[PDB]
């Protein structure tokens, strides 16, 4: 049959400053050090572009959230000027990129996807 | 606290 998530690629939401921003709420915790979408408001460019709550950010506005901090994620968004691109993944999508040794960057959703048995793909890990 | 955008 047809599989709803056989195209396992991160969704890209593009929104621009409307009211006091892009229309999404980022939550920060002393347990979850990374940033995640807490809430989206109906009348927002974020909601319109297909962003939801409880979505997690892997890249924002072309910047990679590879262990990035609160200041880093804000820097990525603010550097976009008046508009931003949000990459979010659900647990199903998140695990796939991890197991394939790759960050779910925008290049994967638009272009090529990695492969299993990722011993053939020479990941550049050296030193301990 | 949070951060809204």
């Amino acid at each position: 049959g047809i599989d709803p998530f056989t195209m396992l690629r991160p969704r890209l939401c593009t929104m621009k400053k409307g009211p006091s921003g892009y229309g999404f709420n980022l939550h920060s915790d002393k347990s979850k050090p990374g940033q995640f979408i807490r809430s989206v408001d109906p009348d927002s460019p974020a909601e319109a572009s297909g962003l939801r709550a409880q979505d997690r950010i892997v890249e924002v506005n072309g910047v990679c959230m590879e262990g990035k901090q609160h200041g880093d994620v804000v820097s990525a968004i603010r550097a976009g000027g008046d508009e931003t691109k949000l990459l979010v993944v659900d647990r199903e999508t998140d695990e796939f990129f991890k197991k394939c040794r790759v960050i779910p960057s925008q290049e994967h959703l638009n272009g090529p996807l990695p492969v299993p048995f990722t011993n053939g793909e020479i990941q550049k890990e050296n030193s301990r | 606290q949070d951060t809204r955008l």
